[PDB]
């Protein structure tokens, strides 16, 4: 009846244990708002694309800070002032960047819509494994987990990332030491 | 359901199997609220035109007609070609082919049985049963979609940079 996480709270109702990473952490019970087409299936899309936008920026800034930049690409080891660097001599890449972003998330909106108005599709799955490493279950829990466990980790480095950025105007690795 | 191309979105509803070229790709829909066969006439007329526009753009930054008119690149053909009039003898001619074309999709999209398309305009047979048909229509409708992603691309490279041929 209490929450896994916080035992001074109660069971929040939605999250009984499908989803991985579940472990009651609700205290403000969003999980219960089904209103603004917002519910328990597009706040989960809402943090599995999370998880995976912060591992993805995470490791792009880690990736650059260490291993520097690409062949061609500017540096400074600064992730959020070089990029206008490279939009200052690149500015199609980053123009095409976004618009195949922008199509793929219209495509993103409309498959999350479709697949919480006829239940067919879980949330976050976008049927892309082309190396097959989680054919199986009782493998695709344990990946379902640690990709949900990794993502909330990493967007909370990315979010740090963005802010020590912006504001030190320095690298990751410059304001770690 | 689980349409082909976008193997995580539902089947468009209206592309079962019975048209060249359906991988189910409608994310947004466009045949739930218009014909499908006056989509397909569209797609088709866009491929043939753009096919033409390609490899015409192409061979004319490569080979002009003789002329001082025609000593432009295809960028800045555009203006040229439009004072001379060249432009207004195609303009003529395509607009006595799309008014024949307005009557064939109307006869088309109330009955009659003429295929989206499909003019019956075959000097050469190229087709012989509906095998070879089938078959050719597909190399035409991919042939034409690459080709109006390649005038776009062309186009957009162009006007970017003024290059010659090679629009990097
Ligand atoms: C420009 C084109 C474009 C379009 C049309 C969309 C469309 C969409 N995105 Mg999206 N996205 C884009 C570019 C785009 N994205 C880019 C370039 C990125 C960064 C790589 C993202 C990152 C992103 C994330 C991380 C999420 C979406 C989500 C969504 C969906 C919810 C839209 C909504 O209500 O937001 C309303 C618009 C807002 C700005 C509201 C957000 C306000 C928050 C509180 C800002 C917090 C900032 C703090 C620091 C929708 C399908 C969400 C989703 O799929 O949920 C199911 C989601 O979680 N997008
Ligand atoms: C959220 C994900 C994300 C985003 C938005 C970026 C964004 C960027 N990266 Mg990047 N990167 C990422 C993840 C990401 N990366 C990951 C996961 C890795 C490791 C595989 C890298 C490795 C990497 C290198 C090695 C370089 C960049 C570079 C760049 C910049 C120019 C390239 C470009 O337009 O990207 C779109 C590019 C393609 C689609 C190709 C741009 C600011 C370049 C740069 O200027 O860095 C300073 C560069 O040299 N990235
Ligand atoms: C810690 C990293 C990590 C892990 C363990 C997973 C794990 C998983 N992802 Mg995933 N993903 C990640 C990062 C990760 N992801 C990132 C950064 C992105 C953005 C590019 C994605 C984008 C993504 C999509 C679009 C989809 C998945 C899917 C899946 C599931 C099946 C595929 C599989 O076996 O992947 C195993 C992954 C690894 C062994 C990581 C090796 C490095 C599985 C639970 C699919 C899914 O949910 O199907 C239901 C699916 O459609 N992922
Ligand atoms: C994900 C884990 C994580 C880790 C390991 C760090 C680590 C660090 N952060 Mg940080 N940060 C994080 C998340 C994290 N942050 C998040 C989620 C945010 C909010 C978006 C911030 C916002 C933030 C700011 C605004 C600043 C740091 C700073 C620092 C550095 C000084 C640490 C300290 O105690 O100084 C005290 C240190 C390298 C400081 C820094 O760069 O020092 C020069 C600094 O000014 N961080
Ligand atoms: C979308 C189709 C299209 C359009 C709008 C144009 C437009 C233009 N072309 Mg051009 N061209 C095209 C296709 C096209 N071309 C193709 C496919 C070729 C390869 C044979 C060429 C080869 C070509 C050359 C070599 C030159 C031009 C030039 C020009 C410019 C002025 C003279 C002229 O009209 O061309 C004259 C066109 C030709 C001599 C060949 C056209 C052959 C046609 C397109 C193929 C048969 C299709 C058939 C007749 C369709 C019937 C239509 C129906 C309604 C009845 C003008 C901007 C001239 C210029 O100023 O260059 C900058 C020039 O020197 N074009
Ligand atoms: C790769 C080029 C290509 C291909 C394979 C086709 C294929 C086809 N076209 Mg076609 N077409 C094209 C370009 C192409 N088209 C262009 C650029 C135009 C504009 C002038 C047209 C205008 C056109 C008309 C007006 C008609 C066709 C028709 C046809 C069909 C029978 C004729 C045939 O076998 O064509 C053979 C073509 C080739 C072998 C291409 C090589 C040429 C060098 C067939 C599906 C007919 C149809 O709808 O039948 C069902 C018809 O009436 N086409
Ligand atoms: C049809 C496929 C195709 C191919 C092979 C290329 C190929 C190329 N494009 Mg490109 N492009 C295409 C379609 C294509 N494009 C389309 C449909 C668009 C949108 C209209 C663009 C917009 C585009 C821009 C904006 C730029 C390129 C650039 C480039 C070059 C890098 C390379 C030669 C770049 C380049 O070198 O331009 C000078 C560049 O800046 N492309
Ligand atoms: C930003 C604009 C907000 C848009 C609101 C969309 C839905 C939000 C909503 O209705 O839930 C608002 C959420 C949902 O609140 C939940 O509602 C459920 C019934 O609908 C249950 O009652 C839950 O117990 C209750 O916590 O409540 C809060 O988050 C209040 C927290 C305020 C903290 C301030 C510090
Ligand atoms: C209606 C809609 C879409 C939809 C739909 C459909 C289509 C109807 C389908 C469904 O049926 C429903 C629905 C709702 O899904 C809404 C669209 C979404 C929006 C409104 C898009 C918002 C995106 C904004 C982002 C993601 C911007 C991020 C900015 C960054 C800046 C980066 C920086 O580097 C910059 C530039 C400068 C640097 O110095 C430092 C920083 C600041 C870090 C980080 O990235
Ligand atoms: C949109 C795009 C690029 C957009 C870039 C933009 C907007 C950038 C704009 C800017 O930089 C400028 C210009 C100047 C700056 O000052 C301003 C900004 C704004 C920064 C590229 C698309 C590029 C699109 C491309 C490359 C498409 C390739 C398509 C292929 C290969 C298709 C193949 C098929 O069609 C066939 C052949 C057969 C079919 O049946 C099957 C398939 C497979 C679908």
């Amino acid at each position: 009846e209490r929450s896994k996480s916080l035992p001074f709270l109660m069971k929040p109702k939605n999250l009984d244990g499908s989803m991985a990473g579940d472990v009651g952490f609700d205290p403000l019970g969003l999980s219960e708002i089904n209103d603004v087409g917002v519910d328990l299936y597009w706040l989960r899309e809402a943090e599995l694309k999370h998880c995976r936008l912060g591992m993805m920026a995470a490791a792009g800034i880690l990736f650059v800070e260490i291993l520097g930049p690409a062949p061609g690409f500017p540096a400074g080891k600064s992730q959020m002032d070089v990029f206008w660097k490279v939009y200052a001599e690149k500015p199609s890449l980053i123009g095409a960047s976004l618009a195949a972003i922008a199509i793929l998330e219209v495509i993103s909106g409309v498959a999350t819509t479709q697949g919480r108005q006829n239940g067919d599709r879980a949330p976050g799955d976008y049927n892309f494994d082309p190396l097959g490493f989680g054919k199986d279950p009782a493998k695709f829990k344990d990946l379902q987990l640690k990709e949900v466990k990794n993502g909330r980790l990493a967007m909370i480095a990315a979010a740090g990332m963005i802010l020590q950025g912006v504001s030190t105007h320095q690298g990751a690795l410059e304001n770690l030491s | 359901e689980k349409s082909k191309a976008v193997p995580f979105l539902p089947r468009p509803a209206a592309l079962d199997g019975s048209v060249v070229g359906d991988v189910g790709f409608d994310p947004v829909g466009f045949t739930s609220w218009l014909p499908l066969s006056y989509l397909q006439e569209a797609e088709i007329k866009h491929c043939r035109i753009a096919m033409l526009a390609t490899l015409g753009w192409i061979v004319a930054d490569f080979v002009h007609l003789p002329g001082a008119v025609h000593e432009v690149s295809s960028l800045a053909a555009h203006d040229v070609a439009v004072k001379s009039g060249a432009l207004a003898q195609i303009l003529i001619w395509t607009s006595i082919a799309e008014a024949i074309s307005v009557i064939a999709i109307s006869q088309m999209l109330e009955g009659s049985g003429r295929q989206p398309g499909d003019f019956k305009f075959d000097p050469l047979n190229f087709a012989k049963d509906e095998k070879s048909l089938k078959k050719m229509q597909l190399s035409e409708l991919k042939n034409g979609r690459l080709a109006m992603l390649a005038f776009s691309g062309i186009v957009t490279q162009a006007a970017l940079t003024g290059h010659a041929f090679p629009y990097m």
